[PDB]
């Protein structure tokens, strides 16, 4: 559900949505680190994890749209930045 | 269980002189012919091939002949003329795979255990290398049917040889980009693939149109890779990232520093180089 | 000495302990090129200065 | 088990294993499987599930080879007790990043200076690589500077991600083909 | 290749020169002189011959032979470019030593002596410009091309 | 060169009325020379070296310290150059007017900085140049 930008929830979040205690959430994670659901670190002092790779799920057709925008805008970024290249090596080879 | 493949320029040609020989049907025809070839080191190799007759009518497209006293006896002629050569499978000129090919490798595969493929193009225009190859693996499993078989890339590249690279060299005579310098790398690769990511971008775009409109299978078994690659998108910009980047520029650059500084001294020494040929011969010749 | 390395403290006596081999191969072994070229050019001064 | 942990040992484990006889014991075919997999319960809740069944059974002999001579013992009941306080210390070092002095302890169930002479003779011996404080008891585990790593191990991404997006490319082209051909 | 065809030795019996040229296309191309030891010219003759080029075929070797896909979206091996990057400059001081040599014996033996006297060891003037357009296109190109995919790649 | 070699003696160091020093032994020399224009404004890039100079040795100084040691005379706008010096941006840090002393931040690492690259930027372009002019200068013959 979290977005690629930080995804690194806290000890505590899990505390609230699974309404378990401080003392087995670690027990728990290393479960799922150790089956290969999840992969990421675990930070015990700063009471935060650093998920990385989840295992993919299934989608319906609203998802779909999700990555239909998110690599529509990706489509120019690869246009814009090769343009310069075509502009200021034109010389170099024609 | 192969590597790769290794596809001589004269079997690319060897194809294009049969698709001008039955160029003059018009109406409709693929090239399809016994692919000829010696896979050794686990890598797969393709020396000769022809082509054998071949026909297809567009109703009841699963009708196909391969006239096999055309590919017993050439064939045995070929093992004559050249008993390291064998079999290696076949191929076809291959436009847009068409629906005999899941069983004409299965027609034949008595002679080559894995019977691989080859597609080839006869109209060339793309930006990354216009041959392509399958290899046939088959699945009791998934979802689709208790039957299934589908083809699977393995990835395809033109070899060379000390004979041949006499020929092509001499063959093209045309338009080229030698002399690798600091130029080389900007035209083949950062002008050339930067648009070649282009039609990777496009390509998953092309199946993005069934969002509500397109073709009724949805997925299953085609999102967990795009999943993976907003997934595995790279790094943002926050980290040392930032600060371990502008420290190897700030290394990169010290040894262009150098080197350049180096180039202004030579050109200087051959400065005086020409004014010792300059001043030592107006008084002496005139 | 510098048998070893790393801090000591007056207060109560922490040993902050860190280690790098930093670099040393790149920039110093790249700065003697440098003074060498200098010497080339100050030996061109016996070709082409006192020459033309 | 008792074995120092090695390659030998990673692959002693599936020797051993693929045995379609050694299972018809269910606790021993239990004790190989704990190593194999995730972390283990401390040490005393293994005890009261695993160090009674030494007697029982027709097997008690090399139980009693461990049990018998109480120096044999000792230097096995230690031993059992340095393999799974151990077997803790790696796969900590692998999945954990920054965790405190006092929740180590706890999950041995000894001594935090009894936590310091553990680590100190492991990396010393550099099996297990930590950089431990006693201050603010903050250890972390596989953290080195990273110089030059970082963007290395980003140009490993592109190239696993370049990998990907020619994948599925030419596997498009095809199933368009298994709808329209004709 | 030179593909050939023969004449009559009748005809050499007669001393008759044949094959009458009525085209100044054939004496184009220069027999050796080893195949003019052989029969060339008392019994046979040789023919121009070019080649038929289309791009049914010369567009489709040219545009299939030497392409490649990634070599160049790609970095290169980054802890030892940089270290490739004192693999070349740590000589390079002791062969710049050397050009803080030779130049330093001119205004001496007039340096056509200066070709034929320095074929036994390698020069440092030549050598020093070698190094050069490598530690420039090494650096020039891994600089680029790592500049793009922080723009590209998010 | 004497009387002029004495005048930036006076500004590598950071007093203040070692400019008055000079200015009456060699204020009649200057204007020989046609240059006291001029010379009569290095006041603000004295004050502009010396609080440069001072911020750069102490971390946490007294305002109420560093005007006599400058010989300004005056605590009261001792905060006041130290307002310009950072209006012009000379130090960075602040100021605990209510206390008196001025704090200084320790630097922290200017080599994962992008500005030596801007120290080579303008010198690869340089050096390229004169390349280019060994090519451009050469073959008269």
């Amino acid at each position: 559900t979290r977005p690629a930008n930080h995804r690194q929830l806290t000890f505590e979040e899990i505390a609230k949505s699974a309404k378990i205690t401080v003392n087995e959430v670690e027990l728990l994670v290393m479960k799922a680190l150790s089956v290969g659901l999840v992969k990421g670190s675990i930070d015990e002092v700063d009471k935060r994890v650093h998920m990385t790779w989840v295992q993919p799920r299934v989608l319906d057709l609203q998802q779909i749209k999700g990555m239909k925008d998110r690599l529509e805008f990706w489509c120019t970024d690869v246009k814009s930045m090769e343009m310069l290249v075509e502009h200021q090596a034109h010389d170099i080879l024609t | 269980a192969v590597q790769k493949v290794v596809v001589h320029p004269l079997v690319l040609l060897s194809v294009v002189d049969h698709f001008n020989r039955i160029g003059k049907v018009g109406n409709q025809k693929r090239v399809v012919g016994v692919l000829l070839g010696s896979w050794q080191k686990k890598v797969l190799d393709v020396s000769n091939s022809f082509a054998v007759p071949f026909d297809e009518d567009d109703k009841d497209d699963s009708v196909w002949f391969l006239d096999h006293d055309y590919l017993e006896n050439m064939y045995g002629m070929f093992k004559k003329v050249n008993a390291r050569e064998r079999i290696v499978g076949w191929y076809h000129t291959g436009p847009k795979l068409h629906k005999n090919d899941i069983a004409i490798n299965e027609l034949m595969k008595r002679y080559c255990p894995n019977s691989v493929l080859v597609i080839i193009d006869v109209k060339p225009k793309d930006l990354g290398l216009p041959t392509e190859a399958y290899i046939s693996v088959e699945e009791v499993h998934d979802d689709g049917t208790p039957t299934s078989k589908t083809f699977e890339h393995v990835t395809s590249e033109i070899g060379a040889e000390e004979a041949e690279e006499v020929g092509v060299e001499h063959l093209l005579r045309d338009i080229k980009d030698t002399t690798v310098g600091t130029l080389s790398q900007r035209i083949t690769n950062q002008v050339h693939g930067l648009k070649g990511l282009n039609s990777k971008l496009l390509d998953i775009r092309s199946y993005l149109e069934k969002v509500a409109t397109g073709k009724l299978p949805i997925n299953h078994q085609i999102i967990y890779q795009l999943q993976d690659v907003f997934n595995l998108l790279p790094d943002v910009s926050l980290q040392e990232f930032v600060k371990a980047f502008y420290l190897k520029t700030n290394d990169q650059m010290v040894v262009v520093y150098l080197a350049s500084l180096i180039r202004s001294v030579v050109a200087l020494h051959n400065l005086i180089n020409n004014k010792i040929a300059n001043r030592d011969a107006e008084k002496k010749e005139g | 000495d510098k048998k070893f390395h790393g801090i000591l403290d007056q207060g109560e006596g922490v040993l902050i302990i860190f280690d790098e081999p930093p670099v040393d191969k790149t920039y110093e072994a790249a700065l003697e090129t440098i003074q060498n070229m200098s010497k080339v050019v100050d030996s061109l001064y016996n070709k082409a200065k006192k020459l033309t | 088990i008792l074995a120092p942990f090695d390659n030998e040992q990673s692959d002693l484990v599936h020797r051993i294993s693929g045995d379609k006889k050694l299972e018809e014991i269910p606790k021993y075919k239990d004790l190989l499987k704990l190593f194999t997999t995730m972390e283990l319960m401390r040490w005393s809740t293994l005890v009261e599930d695993y160090g009674m069944e030494l007697r029982k059974g027709s097997l008690e002999s090399p139980a009693t080879d461990v049990f018998g001579s109480t120096e044999e013992g000792e230097k096995r009941w230690k031993d059992l007790k340095n393999r799974v306080v151990e077997h803790n210390i790696r796969i900590m070092a692998k999945y954990y990043t920054r965790i405190t002095m006092k929740r180590m302890a706890q999950l041995l169930d000894l001594s935090v200076d009894e936590s310091e002479a553990f680590l100190s003779n492991l990396v010393v011996n550099k099996t297990i690589f930590a950089k431990v404080d006693r201050l603010a008891g903050i250890i972390n585990f596989q953290r080195p500077k990273d110089p030059n790593n970082l963007l290395n191990d980003w140009s490993q991404k592109l190239n696993s991600l370049m990998s990907l997006v020619n994948k599925t490319t030419h596997l498009i082209a095809k199933e368009e083909m298994i709808h329209n051909l004709q | 290749i030179d593909a050939f065809r023969l004449i009559n030795a009748n005809m050499m019996v007669l001393g008759h020169e044949p094959r009458q040229t009525t085209s100044n296309l054939g004496h184009l191309n220069k027999p050796s002189i080893q195949a003019l030891i052989h029969g060339l010219n008392r019994h046979y003759y040789s023919i121009t011959i070019n080649y038929r080029k289309n791009e049914l075929e010369q567009k489709m070797l040219l545009n299939l032979h030497k392409k490649s896909w990634m070599e160049g979206l790609t970095l290169q091996d980054y802890s030892e470019h940089c270290k490739h990057n004192e693999s070349v400059v740590k000589e390079m001081l002791e062969l710049a030593k050397n050009y803080n040599k030779a130049v330093e014996e001119e205004d001496k033996m007039t340096p056509e002596q200066l070709a034929i006297k320095n074929v036994g060891k390698q020069d440092p003037k030549r050598h020093l410009e070698e190094h050069v357009d490598v530690l420039m296109t090494s650096n020039i190109v891994q600089c680029l091309a790592a500049m793009l995919d922080t723009v590209v790649f998010k | 060169l004497m009387p002029y070699f004495l005048l930036t003696q006076a500004v590598r160091t950071g007093n203040l009325a070692k400019f008055n020093q000079v200015l009456d032994q060699f204020g009649e020399k200057f204007q020989a020379d046609g240059t006291y224009t001029l010379i009569i404004r290095l006041r603000h890039n004295v004050i502009k070296t010396g609080v440069r100079m001072i911020s750069l040795s102490y971390s946490r100084i007294s305002l109420a310290d560093i005007a006599q040691k400058l010989q300004l005379d005056s605590p009261e706008d001792a905060e006041f150059i130290v307002a310009k010096a950072i209006r012009d941006g000379v130090i960075e840090a602040s100021i605990n007017h209510e206390k008196g002393y001025v704090q200084s931040k320790e630097m922290i690492d200017i080599y994962s900085t992008r500005e030596p690259q801007l120290a080579f930027h303008q010198r690869i372009s340089f050096c390229l140049d004169i390349h280019n002019m060994s090519v451009k200068a050469m073959r008269f013959p």
